């Protein structure tokens, strides 16, 4: 009798958007919750954990809205999320040793 | 983009409560954007998803991975190629995963180049324990970047 | 401009 | 003046995952709960919520069924959490006195 | 069970990192065990679904919790007393919330009693920033222990 | 004993 492990486990899932909702994108500077991540990551990937990151992104995704003069969609907000089924902190450690 | 690397004290004091995250590359990474719609249902051409793709591929090259491209995919293209993946025999030595995806889609599946579905299910099931047993307890990341409703959100007033 | 994904 | 997204700043903890069943010890409770009650009261003093049901999952992903000749018996489950938190939450136990 | 207190040099190094949460109380607190079921659809008595709860009102009492509870609900019962809950005026002068719901569920719903659904993102609706103006910006904590699916995970050997 | 839920 060895430890045996469930079906699925240690995955980290991160959403551009929330259920039954659209995710936003600039043409020219591209996908908010892409940038976002890109941005946090790296930047802090040296001393954050994964989780801890993306709830970085969800903070950057609240604040912004959306610019799209006289269509529906000029100051349309988004949300990102992420689930977890991580087990123990993920850290990148880049760049070590 | 410039990532900033950790310092050995860092490393020494986090290493132990989390995960074994030190192989060279890092984990092979996968970046997957499909950009021009083809198909049947019409999905408007994913403008801007030329700099997304090119910032995360940037972006896991620079963190330490190894990373691999697909770019405007069929929902079977997708789906075998995402199982090919899974199965490649670097992942027993390395580390970790990182699969992203981009695409246009609607809860729970993201749409190929063809305008059919294919669900996000299926995709974490072929990185899970019974299916990838070389990555088993090793962290497993993905990124979505897609659709998953049609509504906007309008936003609402802060009291 | 932003646009749904 | 800003505007908020429609919905932000959950955190919903999952006892099981999508099409997943959670398991119930009939004198000991829910694993999940038993789980969440023993970290939360260990570690909220110096450990955020999010990075809490990171231990609850460990313990959950190592937990097995006991339940001889049923199918249940040596059966696993994984719990999960999803965030669209946008900062840590500490839940401060004790303080101010 | 007992609740370790964090020390003050703790919240001086991480308070400004962190959402507020300083209020007395720290939130108002909802643990709703539906255990004992009863409709046309049967489903099997939650046996030590009572530990569960005395567990989650114990627990969120000693985290400074203002607890209240609700056993044995129907589906329109948690609907009716789950949105009474979130527009209770309270939330205003509080810095967090915690809903637990504790039954059997399929994906995306719990049954009340009756054997009848309540889904799961109509609850969270209920707390959002829409229709929850006093708790905008404010954490709200979810715990969900019900099922979300009838197969058994066997699990797997671990390889190697 | 364990049990589903």
């Amino acid at each position: 009798p060895k430890m045996r492990l469930p079906t699925r486990s240690d995955m980290i899932c991160g959403y551009a958007c929330l259920k039954g909702t659209a995710a936003m994108r600039n043409t020219k500077r591209g996908s908010w919750y892409i940038e976002a991540l890109a941005q946090v990551f790296s930047e802090r990937a040296c001393d954050m954990h994964v989780a801890d990151m993306l709830v970085k992104v969800n903070a950057l995704i609240k604040d912004r809205e959306g610019y799209a003069p006289g269509t529906e969609f000029h100051r349309c907000k988004e949300m990102s999320e992420y689930c977890s089924t991580l087990c123990r902190h993920l850290y990148l450690f880049p760049g070590h040793p | 983009l410039q990532v900033k690397p950790c310092t050995p004290e860092f490393y020494q004091t986090h290493f132990q409560l989390a995960y074994r995250l030190q192989s060279r590359p890092r984990g092979l990474a996968l970046v997957l954007s499909n950009v021009h719609f083809t198909g049947e249902k019409e999905l408007e051409f994913r403008s801007g998803g030329d700099v997304d793709h090119s910032t995360l591929v940037t972006l896991f090259k620079l963190l330490g991975y190894d990373v691999h491209v697909l770019c405007d995919q069929t929902a079977q293209e997708m789906q075998e190629k995402l199982q090919n993946f899974a199965q490649l025999p670097a992942h027993r030595v390395t580390d970790s995963c990182i699969v992203a995806l981009l695409s246009h889609g609607v809860e729970g599946a993201i749409y190929g180049v063809d305008g059919k579905l294919l669900q996000l299910q299926e995709v974490f099931q072929l990185f899970d324990n019974a299916n990838c047993p070389s990555l088993q307890n090793k962290p497993k990341m993905f990124f979505i970047q897609a659709c998953r409703g049609d509504e906007t959100d309008r936003g609402v007033d802060q009291q | 401009v932003d646009v749904p994904x």
